[PDB]
């Protein structure tokens, strides 16, 4: 902004699967899940499983 | 073990007394580097007379 | 404070009510050698942070030879008290067995 | 708070010439310090060898 102010719209989640290679391809280079694919388990960037 | 190259004809100190403060009481002036169990180094001092 | 003779101090930084220490918490009594033979093992016993549980363990300093190598210094040194973690990743070794770091 | 140095000191080889003044040619001792590894090194003849 025009005030020397910081301020934050949101960051983007990360959602890493307990189970890869389980996930149909859908549309164009996305992923639905499904069975036998888990939960999203969303997350930061920061550290641990992302 | 030491060893030290010495003059045959070295005149001897007229100072009969013998005296490590003294200057001219001895012929030679050497050392003995040793270390002791605790890595401590004592400097043995040797002089030659005649 | 004396020849051959070394006093450890303990000091808790964890704890900001901890009681600074005063006496010796333990002793090293070295050899002429440099071997030690007296302070093996010596359990020491933190406070309370939050309202948890007191921690004890013990510290040896077996294998600690004082020769005049410089100054104070230190070559090894481990406890068995590691905290916490997080699955990061798995693999297989070559051995069969499934770690988990 | 060290063992006194227990040492014995041998003079043989002395040789008295007039090679001009008093000095010496020779000097050491077994006493070695303590000392850590530095580096390792392999000769040709196959024998390792720990610096």
């Amino acid at each position: 902004y025009s005030n020397e102010q910081e301020q934050v719209l949101g960051q983007i989640v990360l959602a890493n699967f307990a189970n890869n290679e389980g996930l149909a391809s859908q549309g164009d280079n996305v992923w639905a899940a499904t069975q036998a694919s888990g939960v999203a388990l969303l997350g930061t960037a920061g550290s641990g499983n992302f | 073990s030491m060893q030290i190259n010495l003059n045959s004809t070295d005149p001897v100190p007229s100072k009969t007394p013998f005296s490590v403060s003294d200057a001219d009481s001895y012929n030679k002036k050497g050392t003995v580097t040793v270390y002791d169990s605790q890595g401590n180094a004592h400097d043995m001092n040797v002089y030659f007379v005649k | 404070t004396k020849d051959n003779e070394w006093a450890v101090y303990t000091h808790d930084s964890s704890d900001p009510a901890a009681t600074a220490p005063t006496t010796a918490s333990t002793t090293l009594k070295f050899n002429e050698n440099g071997i030690l033979e007296s302070g093996g093992t010596v359990n020491i016993t933190t406070g309370t942070i939050n309202g948890a549980t007191a921690a004890t363990f013990s510290l040896s300093f077996l294998n600690s030879m004082q020769q005049n190598t410089g100054a104070n210094n230190i070559v090894a040194t481990n406890q068995n008290g590691y905290k916490p973690g997080d699955l990061v990743s798995y693999q297989i070794n070559n051995d069969g067995t499934v770690v988990g770091n």
